[PDB]
Parts: structure tokens; C-alpha cells; sequence
DNA sequence: AGCTAATAAACTAAAAACTATTATTATG
DNA sequence: TAATAATAGTTTTTAGTTTATTGGGC
């Protein structure tokens, strides 16, 4: 399945992209699920979790009751979720921008990072968006640069960067 | 402990950092038995603030819980009762909350059935901010509107701000871009802005009052003008210039 | 690990340390603060497993358990915490350096040997292994401790001791408008592994800007991977150390704890009958997998033997030109390899020859990859990267095999093509003087995400409780206007080159 | 103008590395 | 009569599970 998405340069450009996971990781789809020893079901399996005080007691917390916390070097800072989700960071939805460009010898293979291998071009019926990317190849080759460029799946996922 | 009533009640106290301290605090609302919790439950009344922090900011934004400074609680504890929720104390609270306070009193401290006091009238008028930016047409149409309806007419100061009085106060008729000095006009200009009754400098057919000013030389323009309108200028017989509407 | 990180904080309390020249300036005791304040949060983020400390000096009381005059401990050595912030922040600025004056004194005389007894005996206090006995201080004056030739012969004699008992410390340059007279009492009885005392520095050039400095990271040790083994046939075995030197770094977990107690609860998790309402045992377990009706049934030995093919190593397959490898051929982050002789003796030499070797014949190893136990080996690269140094003789890059690794062909996901599209010579042109237009030269500590660093700034400004919290900057945001200012029209100029002049490229 | 599927993120357990110590045997 | 030698006790990644998740549909 495509990506599609819109390359924007500075606040003039946008090329509609389909980005194509060409490399992806093998990894099994079909999960182990446990049954019983002698009915060999799951319906009599089933995880019982308990929040008992890790005090000089064993009641159960209830989940509202519970909450959760961060290590703050010495100490740990009482925190809640609405907290961070009204004070995380928020990326701008999905968006693929281009930030520079540098020549091929100033990076390396051992900066790679991630776990798959993008194959990107222009949206579906976009031929004037064909023409541009082949011009934007053939330059790049030429020249020999390399493209930084900012990734973002979209607005829940985490904004990043790329080559 | 001392007052039961405090007990029974959860209070979120996470701000007691004040010129009193957190830990004094909570030890005095151990005294009176108060419930504290260190995070807003919804068993929670209130949550306590002292001073502010990005967690109260949070609490602000987390329309659950009412914000409540240390002032309430504090005389709470010097009357050892509850001490009614008048927004004095009052940062953000529960919708609730909002409803409560739009029943027990309007959109401002004022109350709806206990008497108004110099405090509470003071407190009202210094936390609503300026708010001049309508004309002084209205100004004085809305002041005599006071006046009249409510049988305010007992203003001692009333020479030219507020209602109905008519003074020339220019040497030169229906040109008043220019001032005449050597002369007792800046007197009368003087005269025109502070004990009130409103300012008319321009002829025109909605004067019905005679006044002479501090000029009498000025009986000579007053009588010519007196032919182009049908009222008929008498000689005059507080205001503290001897000035009479008849 | 080999030792661990100190530091110790000295600031001359005196009256000195309490004026300005100019308003705008800051006293010195005021800059001072608030880079320790800065340091202290550096270390939180990155290693709040050090130890630090506070005492201050010439100041009318004193607390060293010795208890010499003018001695004042603030605080011991110990992992820090925003309560030791707040202890210093409720005295760091234009009033609350009054407080303290208030509530401690300030200005009276010492003896600096006596301050190094209370340095050394906190180090003694200190019981865990440990590698940098740093200690800094903070003035602008050397020679007081001159005045008196028999404190400045002590203070030397004491200082000379605890540079042999290997103890290291660092001044800060303050502002003495004078100049700080540099080579007149310190440099010569100071600890120094190089000399450039060159001016009495009337202001306060030194390092605090990088001090003051923020930094965000965590910074993990040396620790090997594993000393995993290269199996050359079946018996010429080799040990080398496995190293990421880049390695992916996340959000701390957090830590599920109560509400009015905030307690980390412990969170016991089992599972019981359902059927029943009794209980269930870890070896009362079977997973199944159901493809279509038939269920097949399997135990913890058995989906480990299936991931079971060989013993955790290397095993060499051959060798093959380095050009022989696609660069958009990515599986993951790479690797890195470091040779050792901890296990098997003369490996380092087999490792220079085989990198001398490889090096010449520009050829890459192709070798079969078990990390550990019960894992199917891969196919893995390892291109000879050799020590580049700098101008410094710095380690740009050290030595050894960069380990690539060699995807699959499940790998490869193919996708729908189309043909090849080419595109006019002067359009190619003005791509390749835009592209001249906003080129620059990459830098790969120019860039960080500015998630964590927004989530960093969050979780100390919560710390601190301040009524707002900072705000990161993104270093990712394309620069907009100055690109399209850069450019000028040949932007539009491409754009009715190719796209169409009626037809934009939104749809 | 009503409908829902990969999915990075998060959450786990699980496995290794890396320290830090010691139930054992000569042996008198 | 008493020293030494496998040992577990912390992190630390790391490799499966879990989930709330925008798009089309008609």
C-alpha cells in the first residue's frame, strides 16, 4: 500500500507522493494463544492482574485509583496522562517536508536508522508531478547531493527525520 | 478533630506552599479533621491552591474540581466553620460550581438576598477592569437616567458634566475652534467639566434655558440670537453664578 | 563502568562575590548559582547517578562537622534532587541573595587548607567506586590566601597532597575588574594538565558558557554488547567486542504509582480458572494456533527449538567487493565490531590483518550472524572502516568493521511501477542552481527531536512548578521564508517549466 | 449521507551483560 | 584448619503482544 502524502518545499511547492515500504522486516502475523492443559480452550484462560499495595498491606488499587509517574533523578514525579496529552508535543497531522541538501559523502551507511527502506514517487495521475521527480533525480545525481528531509506519519505518531 | 465538619470531606491539598507553608497547613487541616488527598479525586470538594503552579494550570484546564486559595480555608479555621464560597477565593471551578454560583449570587459578587456593604460593592467595582469607551452623550443620558428614575436628585456638585443646563462659552459664536483669552471664558471652561450638568456651546432650536455668563457683553450676541429661535432670553435673577433655567 | 563521576561546588562567601560593575551584569555569586542551577539539571537528565555537593567559604558561620570557622557545608554528596534546586533557587536572585545574606553570613577570613580538609574528608565519606575526584570553585581573587605567606605556604603544601592523592580541580574566571591575576597564586599551585595563563583576565572568560549550557541525553557507558566469536571453518575462533555506536534512545518508562500516597504500587499479575473461578498454573499452559478448523498445540521448549539452528556466533560465509552492495539496501541500524584478546589471545592480531587485508583488496565479509541463543542466524556485512583522526588526532571515527546487515528476500517488497520518465536538460538546470540556492553543509549534531526535548522540558518544568513551562525549539522546521527568499522566482519559473500553467499540482 | 484496517506506540516479558560476592577444597 | 572458585544481584536492551488508531465504502 502507497503513502499518500504531498512533498512540501518552503510554502510554494507541494508534489503529491506514494511512498512504498519496499524493504519490511519478516514477522509472523499469527500469534500463540494459550489454552488450557486438558479442556485445551481459552475460554477457562484468562489473566488475572492485581494492583495490591506495595506497602505493608496487599489491597488490591483500582485502576483510577492508580496512576502513573516518572524517575526524576533522586525522586519520581506523580503524573497523570491528561497531563502530558495537553502538554506533549504536537506534530502537525501527517506532512513530508524536504529541510536541506548536502553532498552523498557526508553521511554513512552505519547512520541509518529505522527498520524499513522507503520507495517513494508521485501520486497516481500526476504526470507533471512524474516529469518534476525525474528532473529532481537526474539534478540530484548530477550534482550528487542528498536531500535531508522531516518525516511525519500523522498527528499520533512521532515526527522525525530522514535522508 | 475540632470541627467535624471539616471531616467526612476530601480536600486535594497539593498548593499550601503560601507565607504558611504546605506542612503547617495540612497539620491544621489534620486538626480539624479535614480529608486531604494529594491528588483530585472525584470524592474531592476541593482542591487546594496556594501558590500557582503548572499543575494548577493543568487543574485549571481539568474542568473537574474547584480551585480554592488559602484565604477561604484560613478563616475557615480562625471561625472553626465553613465560610460561604463568595468568589474571593475563586480561580476555576466545576460547571456545578458555575451553576451554584450563578444561583447565589450574579455574575459578580454581588448576592441576590444579603445586603450589599462597602467591601463587597468595592470588591466588585475594583475587579471589573476600565471600561470607558462609550460617549459622553451617553454618559450623561445614562446619568440622568440614575438620577431621575432613582430620586437621585441630591447630587451637592452640579455646574456642567452630567444634564440638561445651556452656558455659551466663547466670545465667538458658531465658530468654537478658537479660544479668546484676556477674559473670563477659560473661567467658564474651567467651570464645564467636573460637578455636572451637561455642556451645550452650539445654538440650535433644542435650548430652552436662559443663562448669562460671567461676560456681559455677550447680552448684545445673546439677544440676536434670541430672534431666530421663539424662547425669549430673561434676565437671571448650587450654582454659584446666579444662573436660572426659567 | 571502572569508577563513577563527583563534583563538588565551592563559592567564596564574601562581599566580593555580592556587586556588579554594571547593573545589567549579574553578581558574581548570581551567575555562579544559576550555572550550578543549570548543571544541576544537566546532570538530572544525564547522569543523576553522580554524586554533588555544596560548601561554601568565608561566610561568619560555619557546618563542616570539623567545624572550622568560615566553613559552611550546604550540601553533601549525593544523587540530586529538585529539592536541593529549590534550595538553591529560593536564594539565586536580586532579593534572595539578600535572604541569604540574612539568614547566613557572608565575608570573614580562612584558611583554603581548611576548606581542602573538608573537600577530602567528604570524598572519604563517599564509599562506591569512583573515577573523577572533580572539584570547581567560583571567585575572581587569588592573592588574599597570599597575604598571609604562611597560609599561602599551608594552602600550597595541601594542595600539592591532594593532587597525589589524585584529586583534580577546576576555577571559574569571574569578573575583577582588575583582572582575576592569573600566575600570581593559582596556576602555579593549582592542578593543571596544560598552561594558558596568558591574560589576568579582568572579566570572566572561561567555560561557563558551555556550562550554562543545557543538555538533554543520556550518554550510557562503554558496556559491550556481547564478546560474541567468529567461527572462521569449525575451530579457528576468534573474540571481538559488539558495539552500537548509535543506538536508538526512547522516552523513560513510566512508573505506575498512587494518588494520595503515590506509592509505585506492585502489580501482581496471574491467571486463574475462568471457568472456575480457581486458579491456574505456568505449567497448566498450552498456546494453540488455529489455521482454519485444526488446532495445533505447542509448549515453551518447542517454539524455542524452532528458533533453535545454531550456537550464538559468527560464522564466516566469504568475502566479496565492497561496490557488490546496494545502498538503498537497509534491514536496520548498523552494528560495529571491536576485536579483544579477553578470550581468545591474538585475536587483535588476526583482526589488524584481516582489516589491513580487507582494506587493500576493498572487499566486504559475508559471514552467518547468531546473536544469541535460539535465534535464526542472518547474513551479515562487515565493511572495514578504518580510525580517522583530526586536526585534534580525535577519534572522528575509531577502528574496526562497521557491521552492515544483509536483508532477505521477504524482504523485498515489491510495488506497482511505471515507466521511466525523463525530464528537459534545462529544467535539470534550474534544479541543479535551486538545489546551489539552499545547499549547506550537514552537521549530524545540528539536528534532535524535538519531542523529547518538549517532553524533557515538561517533566523538569513540572519539577520546577513554575507558571509556565519551557519551550523547546525545533531544529526540523524548514526555514521558509529565507528558503523561498533565497530562491527568488526560479521557483515559479520550474513551475510553469513542467507543471502545467492552468494546472496546479494540488489536485 | 451511512460505513472501519494497517500501525507505530506502548507494553509487556525475557534474555544477556555486567558488576558486585562467596560454598569449596589443601592442610595442619 | 581458612583460600580459593561457580554464584547469583543490577541494569539493559530486545523481542514478542495490545491498542487506538484515518480512508472507503454506499
Amino acid at each position: 500500500i502507497h503513502w499518500p502524502c504531498r512533498l512540501t518545499i518552503g510554502s510554494n511547492l507541494s508534489i503529491r507522493i506514494a511512498a512504498y515500504k519496499s524493504i519490511l522486516q519478516e514477522r509472523v502475523k499469527k500469534t500463540w494463544t494459550v489454552v488450557d492443559a486438558k479442556t485445551l480452550k481459552k475460554e477457562d484462560i484468562q489473566k488475572e492482574t492485581v494492583y495490591c499495595l506495595n506497602d505493608d498491606d496487599e489491597t488490591e488499587v483500582l485502576k483510577e485509583d492508580i496512576i502513573q509517574g516518572f524517575r526524576y533523578g533522586s525522586d519520581i514525579v506523580p503524573f497523570s496522562k491528561v497531563d502530558e496529552e495537553q502538554m506533549k508535543y504536537k506534530s502537525e497531522g501527517k506532512c513530508f517536508s524536504v529541510l536541506g541538501f548536502c553532498k552523498s559523502s557526508q553521511v554513512q551507511r552505519r547512520f541509518f536508522m529505522g527498520n524499513q527502506v522507503l520507495k517513494v514517487f508521485a501520486a497516481r495521475d500526476d504526470e507533471a508531478a512524474a516529469v518534476a521527480l525525474s528532473s529532481l533525480i537526474h539534478a540530484l545525481d548530477d550534482l550528487d547531493m542528498v536531500a535531508i528531509v522531516r518525516y511525519a506519519y500523522d498527528k499520533r505518531a512521532n515526527p522525525q527525520v530522514g535522508v | 478533630k475540632i470541627s467535624n465538619i471539616f471531616e467526612d470531606v476530601e480536600f486535594c491539598v497539593m498548593s499550601g506552599t503560601d507565607s504558611q507553608p504546605k506542612p503547617d497547613l495540612e497539620n491544621r487541616i489534620a486538626e480539624f479533621g479535614g480529608y486531604i488527598v494529594q491528588n483530585p479525586g472525584p470524592d474531592t470538594y476541593c482542591v487546594i491552591a496556594g501558590s500557582e503552579n503548572i499543575r494548577v494550570k493543568n487543574i485549571i484546564l481539568s474542568n473537574k474540581h474547584d480551585v480554592v486559595k488559602p484565604a477561604w480555608l484560613l478563616e475557615c479555621f480562625k471561625t472553626k466553620s465553613f465560610v460561604p464560597w463568595q468568589p474571593r477565593f475563586m480561580i476555576h471551578m466545576c460547571p456545578s460550581t458555575k451553576e451554584h454560583f450563578a444561583r447565589e449570587y450574579d455574575c459578580y459578587g454581588d448576592s441576590y438576598f444579603i445586603d450589599t456593604d462597602l467591601n463587597q460593592l468595592k470588591e466588585v467595582f475594583s475587579g471589573i477592569k476600565n471600561s470607558n469607551e462609550q460617549t459622553p452623550e451617553e454618559m450623561a443620558s445614562l446619568i440622568a437616567d440614575l438620577e431621575y428614575r432613582y430620586s437621585w436628585d441630591c447630587s451637592p456638585l452640579s455646574m456642567f458634566r452630567r444634564h440638561t443646563v445651556y452656558l455659551d462659552s466663547y466670545a465667538v459664536i458658531n465658530d468654537l475652534s478658537t479660544k479668546n483669552e484676556g477674559t473670563r471664558l477659560a473661567i467658564k471652561a474651567l467651570e464645564l467639566r467636573f460637578h455636572g450638568a451637561k455642556v451645550v456651546s452650539c445654538l440650535a432650536e433644542g435650548v430652552s434655558h436662559v443663562i448669562i455668563g460671567e461676560d456681559h457683553s455677550r447680552v448684545a450676541d445673546f439677544k440676536a440670537f434670541r430672534r431666530t429661535f421663539k424662547r425669549k432670553f430673561k434676565i437671571l435673577k448650587d450654582k454659584c453664578e446666579l444662573q436660572e433655567e426659567n | 563502568y571502572s569508577g563513577r563521576d563527583s563534583l563538588i561546588f565551592l563559592v567564596d562567601a564574601s562581599k566580593a562575590m555580592f556587586e556588579s560593575q554594571s547593573e545589567d551584569e549579574l553578581t558574581p555569586f548570581d551567575m555562579s548559582i544559576q550555572c550550578i542551577q543549570s548543571v544541576y539539571i544537566s546532570k538530572i537528565i544525564s547522569s543523576d547517578r553522580d554524586l554533588l555537593a555544596v560548601v561554601f567559604y568565608g561566610t561568619e558561620k560555619d557546618k563542616n562537622s570539623v567545624n572550622f570557622k568560615n566553613i559552611y557545608v550546604l550540601q553533601e554528596l549525593d544523587n540530586p534532587g529538585a529539592k536541593r534546586i529549590l534550595e538553591l533557587d529560593q536564594f539565586k536572585g536580586q532579593q534572595g541573595q539578600k535572604r541569604f545574606q540574612d539568614m547566613m553570613g557572608h565575608g570573614s577570613d580562612y584558611s583554603l587548607s581548611e576548606v581542602l580538609w573538608v573537600c577530602a574528608n567528604l570524598f572519604s565519606d563517599v564509599q562506591f567506586k569512583m573515577s573523577h575526584k572533580r572539584i570547581m570553585l567560583f571567585t575572581n581573587e587569588d592573592n588574599p590566601h597570599g597575604n598571609d605567606s604562611a597560609k599561602a605556604s599551608r594552602a600550597r603544601t595541601k594542595a600539592g597532597d591532594l593532587r597525589d592523592t589524585g584529586i583534580f580541580l577546576d576555577l571559574m574566571h569571574l569578573k575583577k575588574p582588575g583582572g582575576f591575576d592569573i600566575s600570581l597564586f593559582y596556576r602555579d599551585i593549582i592542578s593543571i594538565a596544560e598552561d594558558e595563563d596568558l591574560r589576568v583576565h579582568f572579566e570572566e572568560s572561561s567555560k561557563l558558557e558551555d556550562l550554562l549550557r543545557k543538555v538533554r541525553a543520556k550518554e550510557t557507558r562503554k558496556r559491550a554488547l556481547s564478546r560474541l566469536k567468529l567461527k572462521l571453518n569449525k575451530d579457528i575462533v576468534i573474540s571481538v567486542g559488539i558495539y552500537n555506536l548509535v543506538q536508538k534512545a526512547l522516552k523513560p518508562p513510566p512508573i505506575k504509582l498512587y494518588r494520595e500516597t503515590n506509592e509505585p504500587v506492585k502489580t501482581k499479575t496471574r491467571t486463574f480458572n475462568t471457568s472456575t473461578g480457581g486458579l491456574l498454573l505456568p505449567s497448566d499452559t498450552k498456546r494453540s494456533q488455529i489455521y482454519g478448523s485444526r488446532q495445533i498445540i505447542l509448549e515453551k521448549e518447542e517454539t524455542e527449538e524452532l528458533k533453535r539452528f545454531d550456537d550464538p556466533g559468527l560464522m564466516l560465509m566469504g568475502f566479496k567487493p565492497l561496490v557488490l552492495l546496494k545502498k538503498h539496501h537497509y534491514l536496520r541500524p548498523s552494528l560495529f565490531v571491536y576485536p579483544e584478546e579477553s578470550l581468545v589471545i591474538g585475536s587483535s592480531t588476526l583482526f589488524s590483518a584481516l582489516l589491513i587485508k580487507c582494506l587493500e583488496k576493498e572487499v566486504a565479509a559475508l559471514c552467518r550472524y547468531t546473536p544469541r541463543r535460539n535465534i535464526p542466524p542472518y547474513f551479515v556485512a562487515l565493511v572495514p572502516q578504518e580510525e580517522e583522526l583530526d586536526d585534534q588526532k580525535i577519534q572522528v571515527t575509531p577502528p574496526g568493521f562497521q557491521l552492515v546487515f544483509l536483508p532477505f528476500a521477504d524482504d523485498k517488497r515489491k510495488m506497482p511501477f511505471t515507466e521511466k520518465i525523463m525530464a528537459t536538460p534545462e529544467q535539470v538546470g534550474k534544479m541543479k542552481a535551486i538545489v546551489e540556492k539552499l545547499r549547506f553543509t550537514y552537521r549530524s549534531d545540528s539536528f534532535e527531536n524535538p519531542v523529547l526535548q518538549q517532553h524533557f522540558r515538561n517533566l523538569e518544568a513540572l519539577a520546577l512548578d513554575l507558571m509556565e513551562p519551557e519551550q523547546a525549539v525545533d531544529l526540523t522546521l524548514p526555514k521558509v521564508e529565507a528558503m523561498n527568499k533565497r530562491l527568488g522566482s526560479l521557483v515559479d519559473e520550474f513551475k510553469e517549466l513542467v507543471y502545467p500553467p492552468d494546472y496546479n499540482p494540488e489536485g
